[PDB]
C-alpha cells in the first residue's frame, strides 16, 4: 500500500 | 452532501488541490466518500491520487477490492447524483466535473440512486 503526501495531516493519497 | 467539504475549509482544500494538480500532472485528486442511505462498507482512505487515463470500471474495481466487497453485491458511483459512464476516464470526468477546490468527488452507493 502507497501512501502519497502522507505528511498533510489528511492521512495521505493513495497512489495507485 | 460530503463529509470531506465540512470536515475541511475550502481554501484549505483548494490550496492542497492546485498543488497536487502542479506536482502530479499526469494525475487527478479524487475523494470518495459513501452516500448516506448506501448500505455497503465504508472505505477508510478517502483521498485517491489516480492516473488521469483510469476508467470508471477500473475504478470500481479497485473500490470493490478495497472494501471486501463480493460481486454478489452492487456497487455503483454518483458524480453529482448522476452515475457516470464506466467507459469515462478520471481525467475526463476531472476535467467536466471537478469542484472548485480542484479534486473530483464522488459518491458511492449500493444503490442505484443517490441518497
Amino acid at each position: 500500500e502507497a501512501i502519497i503526501e502522507e505528511d498533510d495531516g489528511d492521512g495521505g493519497w493513495v497512489d495507485t | 452532501k460530503f463529509v470531506y467539504k465540512e470536515e475541511h475549509p475550502f481554501e484549505k482544500r483548494r490550496s492542497e488541490g492546485e498543488k497536487i494538480r502542479k506536482k502530479y500532472p499526469d494525475r487527478v485528486p479524487v475523494i470518495v466518500e459513501k452516500a448516506p442511505k448506501a448500505r455497503i462498507g465504508d472505505l477508510d482512505k478517502k483521498k485517491y491520487l489516480v492516473p488521469s487515463d483510469l476508467t470508471v470500471g477500473q475504478f470500481y474495481f479497485l473500490i470493490r477490492k478495497r472494501i471486501h466487497l463480493r460481486a454478489e453485491d452492487a456497487l455503483f458511483f454518483f458524480v453529482n447524483n448522476v452515475i457516470p459512464p464506466t467507459s469515462a476516464t478520471m481525467g475526463q470526468l476531472y476535467q467536466e466535473h471537478h469542484e472548485e477546490d480542484f479534486f473530483l468527488y464522488i459518491a458511492y452507493s449500493d444503490e442505484s440512486v443517490y441518497g
